[PDB]
């Protein structure tokens, strides 16, 4: 049957679900001579098609409890004044088998009232169920597990206390979820070689585990149909042979996966950046104090309680424009291992232009369940600018998305875990209220690369693209007298572009020759440019620009010494 | 602050806010309990219907910190860290 | 009966649905001993009348799968509580008969509720084919396909994993299949010599195959009405040879076509443009870049991987008015027979005066959809000029539409197919957000055309007149110093229009002469002007402007020396 093997993605939150309902199920005796209420009711919420039911049953698999699907349309397609027998006999037939898991798929359909709670027998399904759900006299074991698209989907009284008391978001699957998802659905189709589903799962951004299995069905049946076609020699049932002489190439992969329209792009990520402190090169005061502000208080929290002191739990990078500060903030969060939430600045935007500034709420939620995570905003200032920021708007500094924020961060602080990150290209603009304590108070200055920082920002850029070693790297980083981190990526971009360019006009050519002039003898010379080389990197410097001025350099520089620490204590000692 | 101050809307400062607040407090002082304290950075900005009689008229001004009060802050603050006798808390609020 | 040869207008979505069916209808015994899930059911949305029933029907009868079609009021128009019978009892039988294909036509009356959801039996209808459609066994080979206008329109439920995966938007028909759709539907009415079909075609634009078929009666009736009433000799049936005897002229489709009011004009065009690199005469620079920016990727994808490097998807063309860019776009589109979507000025303007922005959010999912497609947003500046532009609104550039420009943008890429291209008659204007990576970074600036450029451009706005040999072209174009592309067509439109009023006036009054004085024997010289002279041109050039100032193309000159590439690294050496 399907148990924690068939379970994919690693997404952490099975684990979770173990830890809930082993000891009420795996040890059901235990709890009869010990007095503890278990977990009554589990409510999971997340995109569709990401195992929810598989999930439940799985759980239900591997601890023995009896498991009782209740689908939500097969009541609600039923009979008015006879679906509420099926929901009663449902929960009378699952108590008998104690210990048992009643799963609700799709409750979203059973009780949907918002308070809205349209027509009259669906209201009365609603209070029927609610009326099961605190039924339960507490004995026996039976776990009343749901699925829901969102939390707020599903009737209020629902989420109530003993009715569904605790919720896990199982959310989109992640990059090593989505392979391990790959390799599940990639276990019987005697996948070939060349194949290896780690180039597919990095590709397979925005997928669910019901469009990897959807994706992998669709390069078998492309497979299917390059070959075995062509032969045409099919029966009732085809040779098992003959089939398994096939083997999905990467070719089909890449095709499905140019096929593939997952379902779900826009749903917000809550992932572990892979990014590490090696793509920045340098930054080590910031690196240590960003190592400090976040890291110590949970890898020494007892140190911290001694002092009797809080950690400021907001830091705001201000610097100029693609100098890593996004990068940054990848890194610290890879560094503690922390969930990473990035809100950039079109989505502040957007909820500036609708007025609709409630997502702050749904967002500062969302950071709060993905605990511990680095809530980011990303370009902060959007709204500043889009206001104006010479003249501006009449009023003052104060919008509606930022006070919505800086609500939801006075309201914060209590979940111990959630780190907000801000990044400003504009620190003048900034709102000051952001600033004050109990806000993003640390202010951290993120300067142009240095010279050292330049060739490691050079080397992280060319890792993946093949690099002459003639071309020296220190050289052309130290060349960059005042380059950021966009312009020495652009600088490798072209020199890449112009390499792709010059690669593809040569051996275009070089296949014209022999189809003008067949070779007695076919002999491939292999690739005419196989690595990026000197010319290649000098004439994309040729076009090398310097995206950041002096003078925005000379206003931040400006601001970093408006955060002066006065000139009179510098000398301060006590009397001794 | 956020419909300006040194220019600000082209109305004055009577806002939805304030006049709510001032149309509560009218019809306060009934509960004989409830005592309305406004605590204000800017002065010069607050509405003056807010200092009218029957509402927060009573202007109370907050100086900085003396140097006893300082100490006082410092002790308040430094209560719950273990703080070394040898640090003198006198020394650093006067020369703050 | 019917099959592909009835299925006209060659759209290139029957082929897909071909793929979709074959093997889970052409070979069904081959799903018994593989384990795979094949497409239970697929969605075809698009404009009424665009043959989904038909090609539904279609691909059952050449796959000889049992065709079962239920009717949507049909069912919906039965009395309440046994209208499920009726859906159940059609889902059963198509269950005997398998392999049967289940077709719904109309499927947003069945379902509708897009979470309003009025009424109570409705709510039944469609929570019972809710269980119905999930409730497939996956035994058998049972295929539910539904029609739909649009996939927002049926319920959300009904869109989700294992009930609709899977959708096709069979759209308009175009030119292409605008004429394989007249052939179709006039191929028993002994169509005339004279009459082509392919003018007729081109003229047809914005007709579905309902449309068409229409428009073909309309001038079969016509013909009717000329002929064979004037004799009047009826009888209880027509006899064959004198009815054969007629011909439809081109004289009763063009009165057809005028009489035609297709049913969608307004709906968005999704075609490959017919524009050729032929009718630009120049920017080599220009088009080989775009040839390399959109081209390459796909050409030699493999290429683009070995370097590690992610083909930029955005391009913005700046420049004067009337230079070619729309042109430009379409012909780089033919180029790489990608679909083609225009986006002008006047829908972005809409959407900002309507605040309706979520129109970007659909506009990007038809574009995705359409893949390979070249998503243009023509005159992308019309906003920022509707706000101003010299002091405007007292906020940045930042707009709603732009904004949600950006984000699709952000949350793009996934598709690796959409390219967007924005063209822009005021680059000063504007949103920097634009130009930022990952949006239209390439910035193209399309010049004044050149004298072998004005010299194409006229031979391609004069190709379809007939243009005498005398006038010499390549003259004129150098005559013209800086004549703009709509100048130049501007001209060669006023002396046609000379031509046609010289043709008309003259033989006007030869026919006086011939009335005033009936000559005794009937010459015809013909036409006095059969085509375009020198003296028509002259008097053309005559009225010849020049729409382009040159101060605004030095403003344009101005910006693109504002994308200086530096002043010191043009003699960049590496150190050996
Ligand atoms: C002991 C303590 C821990 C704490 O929390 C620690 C923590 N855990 N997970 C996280 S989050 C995750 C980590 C990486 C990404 C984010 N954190 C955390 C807290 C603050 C800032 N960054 C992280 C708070 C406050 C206290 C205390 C300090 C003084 C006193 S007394 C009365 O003066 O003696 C009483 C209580
Ligand atoms: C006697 C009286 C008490 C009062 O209320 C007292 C009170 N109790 N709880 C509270 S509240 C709580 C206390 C701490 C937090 C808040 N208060 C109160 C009242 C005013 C200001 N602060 C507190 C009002 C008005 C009067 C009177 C004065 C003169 C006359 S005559 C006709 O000229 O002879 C008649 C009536
Ligand atoms: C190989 C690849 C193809 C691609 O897509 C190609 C493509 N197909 N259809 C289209 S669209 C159609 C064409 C004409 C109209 C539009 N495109 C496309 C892509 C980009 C720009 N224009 C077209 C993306 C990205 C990659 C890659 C590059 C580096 C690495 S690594 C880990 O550093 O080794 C991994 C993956
Ligand atoms: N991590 C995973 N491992 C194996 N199958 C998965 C996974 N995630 C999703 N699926 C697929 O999703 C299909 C249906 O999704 P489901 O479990 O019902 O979630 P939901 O009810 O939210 O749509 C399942 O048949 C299963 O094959
Ligand atoms: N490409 C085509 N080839 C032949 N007939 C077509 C075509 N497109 C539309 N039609 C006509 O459209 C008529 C009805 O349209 P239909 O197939 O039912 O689509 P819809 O259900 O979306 O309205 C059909 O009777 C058919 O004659």
């Amino acid at each position: 049957e399907v148990g924690y093997d068939d379970i994919g993605g690693c997404r952490k939150q099975l684990a979770q679900i173990k830890e809930m309902v082993e000891l009420p199920l795996r040890h059901p005796a235990l709890f009869k001579a010990i007095g503890v209420k278990p977990p009554r009711g589990i409510l999971l919420y997340g995109p569709p098609g990401t195992g929810k039911t598989l999930i439940a049953r799985a759980v239900a698999n591997e601890t023995g409890a009896f498991f009782f699907l209740i689908n939500g349309p097969e009541i609600m397609s039923k009979l008015a004044g006879e679906s509420e027998s099926n929901l009663r006999k449902a929960f009378e037939e699952a108590e008998k088998n104690a210990p048992a898991i009643i799963f609700i798929d799709e409750l979203d359909a059973i009780a949907p009232k918002r308070e809205k709670t349209h027509g009259e027998v669906e209201r009365r399904i609603v209070s029927q169920l609610l009326t099961l759900m605190d039924g339960l006299k507490q004995r026996a074991h039976v776990i009343v597990m749901a699925a829901t698209n969102r939390p707020n989907s599903i009737d209020p009284a629902l989420r109530r206390f003993g009715r569904f008391d605790r919720e896990v978001d199982i959310g989109i699957p992640d990059a090593t979820g989505r392979l391990e998802i790959l390799q599940i659905h990639t276990k019987n189709m005697k996948l070939a070689d060349d194949v290896d589903l780690e180039q597919v799962a990095n590709e397979t951004h925005g997928h669910v585990g019901a469009d990897l299995a959807a994706l992998c069905s669709e390069a078998a049946l492309q497979a299917i149909r390059k070959k075995m076609d062509l032969i045409d020699l099919e029966d009732e049932t085809i040779d098992a042979e003959v089939m398994n002489s096939l083997a999905v190439t990467m070719d089909d992969f890449r095709w499905a996966l140019s096929q593939s329209n997952p379902s779900a792009l826009r749903e917000t990520v809550v992932e572990v950046p892979q990014v590490t402190w090696e793509d920045i090169g340098g930054l080590e005061d910031v690196k240590r104090e960003l190592q400090e502000l976040v890291q110590y208080p949970v890898e020494h929290p007892d140190k911290f309680l001694k002092f009797g002191m809080t950690p400021s739990k907001g830091v705001l990078f201000y610097g100029p424009p693609g100098c890593g500060k996004t990068l940054l903030a990848k890194a610290i969060a890879n560094e503690c291992q922390a969930n990473f939430i990035s809100i950039k600045g079109p989505e502040l935007l957007t909820m500036w232009f609708g007025e609709s500034e409630a997502n702050v709420r749904e967002i500062f939620d969302k950071a709060r369940q993905a605990a511990p995570c680095v809530l980011f905003f990303d370009e902060l200032d959007s709204i500043a600018k889009a206001r104006g920021g010479n003249i501006g708007d009449g009023g003052g500094a104060a919008d509606r998305v930022i006070n919505q924020i800086l609500t939801e961060m006075d309201g914060m602080s209590t979940k111990k875990n959630v780190f907000i990150i801000g990044a400003t290209n504009r620190p003048d603009i900034i709102d000051p209220a952001i600033l004050r304590p109990g806000r993003l108070d640390q202010l951290i200055y993120i300067p142009l690369p240095d010279e050292k920082s330049r060739v490691a920002i050079l080397k992280a850029n060319l890792r993946k693209s093949p690099v002459a070693k003639d071309v020296d790297l220190e050289f052309l980083a130290k060349m960059t007298n005042g380059f950021s981190g966009a312009d020495l990526t652009e600088i490798c971009q072209r020199a890449c572009k112009l390499a792709i360019r010059e690669s593809i006009e040569s051996e275009i050519r070089r296949e014209r020759q022999t189809q003008t002039n067949p070779s007695a003898m076919e002999v491939e010379e292999d690739d005419p440019v196989p690595e990026i080389r000197r010319d290649h990197f000098e004439e994309a410097m040729r076009f090398a620009r310097r995206s950041v001025s002096d003078n925005d350099i000379r206003k931040y520089e400006m601001f970093a010494q408006t955060l002066q620490q006065s000139r009179g204590f510098g000398s301060f000692r006590f009397p001794s | 602050k956020a419909r300006g101050g040194n220019i600000g809307d082209g109305g004055g400062a009577a806002d939805r806010v304030i006049n709510q607040i001032l149309t509560e407090m009218d019809g306060m002082s009934t509960k004989k309990n409830v005592f309305i304290i406004g605590a204000t950075n800017r002065p010069d900005i607050i509405d003056p219907a807010i200092l009218r009689p029957g509402r927060l008229d009573q202007l109370i001004y907050i100086p900085l910190p003396d140097e006893k009060s300082r100490v006082a802050i410092l002790k308040a603050n430094l209560r719950k860290s273990p703080v070394a006798k040898d640090v003198d808390l006198e020394f650093l609020a006067k020369m703050t």
